[PDB]
This record gives structure tokens, C-alpha cells and sequence, in this order.
């Protein structure tokens, strides 16, 4: 059972286009999340009574930026929270989220930059996806950019999203070209280039680091959708993704029997084990988010409607389907976040308005 | 595709 204990509104008015928790938040301290819109990033706190306590924003410089995505690591020395943004102005900020300073930024990508990730077991590997048509690899602690991966057989539209699996061994990536493409980044040369990175230090050195340019994905796919693929995620070795055809495909390369570590780059086949349909979400850049554990599965429609998913089950398609309205909430839901523990569920809209959803 | 109605 989730209810609605309250709902608020930013005083931009623009899209809210992203919410995440902080997962990495200390034993004791109030559950924090970040929402991204308009030229800024917001921090809250959840307090009991549903209380969303307003904390502080980030607003950057320039009011033509638009963030459009957010993603939370920590510092691997001090065990401190860092915040990252990043929208279309293609400059990813790296923010102390106590003070909200700007650490650093990072330049390179030629456009937008859609989403953001961390890799799951390295709080210094940040995933980027753009606009260009490339996805970049960055060494957030040397302050490198270890690979590019595009080239012609990259995308050749905008990328919209990308997951790394469990162990942080690949990447799933989707965009505009109707595509999802998986980049294997424990290759030999990868793990090579990754510790590299590490070893980089520009004030002990005269070289500039060499990043490298991953042109060939280990497996493309355009099989799974008719439509710009707009979110994607690892389920184990499965993948579930999504287009503007209100549905989520859960589905893997190659035939039922096919190991996701022996398929080849030539795999022709894909195998769908489920799909889970939904109402009127045809726009393109609407997110559905997991739980930590990956138990659940939530997504916002074009008109305020939530959909949770019980993942919880045997097999994909027996996916037990459970949905939350309210009738104050009628505006487009980009994307929801749980808490670490799932407890509460957020939910953020083009009228700029934040949901919160409690157990 | 539109990214709003």
C-alpha cells in the first residue's frame, strides 16, 4: 500500500525532468532526495507527516542551462555524498551536496547529455550519454575520460539512456535510433585502460591521457521497439527497456538458452519474456526507476498516473501490476525515485510539482 | 515523438 502524504511545487514552473534518492546516506541521518529542472538541482529532506523540508539549491550561472538528469556517489576517501548534473548545455557538475558547491566540471561532449550513471562497484566511473550520439566514460578521482564509446556503429542518434549490469562488467545503452547496444567494459583493454586511469597524475607526467574510442558495440538490437528507446535497465542478465509505445519489453540478447557472456557481436536474435503495458505515456523522456533490490518497478504516465510493478515473481510476465492517482495530480511524471529501504516513493512532473508516496 | 503534449 502506497498513499499520498503530500505534494509541493518548485517556483521555476519547468519540467522537473529527474529525481534520485540518496542511496549512499549514513546510518541516522533523514532520507534526502534531489530533483532536477530549469537551471538548478533542489536537495530535500523526508520528515514524518509527510513533511518534504525544502534544504538547498544549486543554480547555475548560465540561465539557458537546463538539467536534465542527476546521479549520487560518494567521495572514496572521505566517505562524503556527492551530487552530479548534467542537461543541455552537455557540462556535467560535480556538487558537494551539503554546501552546494561545484567541485569541478567536466567539457567535452559535443550536446546535451541526457542521463547519467554510476558504476555500481566504483564510485568514481560516471557514465554519460548524449545528444552527439556517444556515451563517455569518466574517472571522476584523476579527473580523466577513460573511453568514448560511438563511431558509426555506435548510435547514430541521440542516447537517451544506459545501465550498467550488477558487477559493472557492461553497459546497456538506447536512444533515438530505435536501438539498444551493449559495450562490454571488462575487456582486457578496458580493465587496462580503467587502471590507467587511475595511475594518472597531469602533474607527474608530460603526457595527456589517452582515452580510448570504443567504435563496435558486442551486441546491437533494434528488434525490441519501433520507437525511440528512452530508458533501460539490467534485470540480472535480462534487460528491461522502454519506448513511447506504453510498454516496458523485458527481454535478452541471442535465444532462450544463450549465455549473455558468449553472445557475439553478429547475435541476430532476441528473446521477449514479457511486456508490461500501460496508458498514455507516448511522449519520449519518461523514466521508470527500481528499487534498491530491484523487487519493484515504478513509471509515470503524461497525465499524473503512477504504475508499480511486484517484480517479485518467477518469471518477467507474472509481474503483478499496482497503480497510484491522485486527482490534484494531472501533469506529466518524468521520473520516480524510492528510498534506499522503499519506504517512499517520489515522483516529479512538467508543472514542476513533487509527489511523495509512503508505505 | 513529441517530449510534451
Amino acid at each position: 500500500s502506497f498513499k499520498c502524504v503530500n505534494s509541493l511545487k518548485e517556483d521555476h514552473n519547468q519540467p522537473l525532468f529527474g529525481v534520485q534518492f540518496n542511496w549512499h546516506s549514513k546510518e541516522g541521518d533523514p532520507l534526502v532526495f534531489a530533483t532536477v529542472g530549469s537551471n538548478r538541482v533542489t536537495l530535500y529532506e523526508c520528515h514524518s507527516q509527510g513533511e518534504i523540508r525544502l534544504l538547498q539549491s544549486y543554480v547555475d550561472a548560465d540561465a539557458d542551462e537546463n538539467f536534465y538528469t542527476c546521479a549520487w556517489t560518494y567521495d572514496s576517501n572521505t566517505s562524503h555524498p556527492l551530487l552530479a548534473v548534467a542537461g543541455s548545455r552537455g557540462i556535467i557538475r560535480i556538487i558537494n551536496p551539503i554546501t552546494m558547491q561545484c567541485i569541478k566540471h567536466y567539457v567535452g561532449h559535443g550536446n546535451a547529455i541526457n542521463e547519467l550513471k554510476f558504476h555500481p562497484r566504483d564510485p568514481n566511473l560516471l557514465l554519460s550519454v548524449s545528444k552527439d550520439h556517444a556515451l563517455r566514460l569518466w574517472n571522476i578521482q584523476t579527473d580523466t575520460l577513460v573511453a568514448i564509446f560511438g563511431g558509426v556503429e555506435g548510435h547514430r542518434d541521440e542516447v537517451l539512456s544506459a545501465d550498467y549490469d550488477l558487477l559493472g562488467e557492461k553497459i546497456m545503452s538506447c536512444g533515438m535510433d530505435h536501438s539498444l547496444k551493449l559495450w562490454r567494459i571488462n575487456s582486457k583493454r578496458m580493465m587496462n585502460a580503467i587502471k590507467e586511469s587511475y595511475d594518472y597524475n597531469p602533474n607527474k607526467t608530460n603526457r595527456p591521457f589517452i582515452s580510448q574510442k570504443i567504435h563496435f558495440p558486442d551486441f546491437s538490437t533494434r528488434d525490441i521497439h519501433r520507437n525511440y528507446v528512452d530508458c533501460v535497465r539490467w534485470l540480472g542478465d535480462l534487460i528491461l527497456s522502454k519506448s513511447c509505445e506504453n510498454a516496458i519489453v523485458c527481454w535478452k540478447p541471442g535465444k532462450m538458452e544463450d549465455d549473455i557472456d558468449k553472445i557475439k557481436p553478429s547475435e541476430s536474435n532476441v528473446t521477449i519474456l514479457g511486456r508490461f503495458d500501460y496508458s498514455q505515456c507516448d511522449i519520449w523522456y519518461m523514466r521508470f526507476s527500481t528499487d534498491f533490490w530491484q523487487k519493484m518497478l515504478a513509471l509515470g504516465n503524461q497525465v499524473g498516473k503512477l504504475y508499480v510493478w511486484d517484480l517479485e515473481v518467477e518469471d518477467p510476465h507474472k509481474a503483478k501490476c499496482t497503480t497510484l492517482t491522485h486527482h490534484k495530480c494531472g501533469a506529466a511524471i518524468r521520473q520516480t525515485s524510492f528510498s534506499r529501504d522503499s519506504s517512499i516513493l517520489i515522483a516529479v512532473c512538467d508543472d514542476a510539482s513533487i509527489w511523495r508516496w509512503d508505505r | 515523438a513529441r517530449k510534451s503534449t
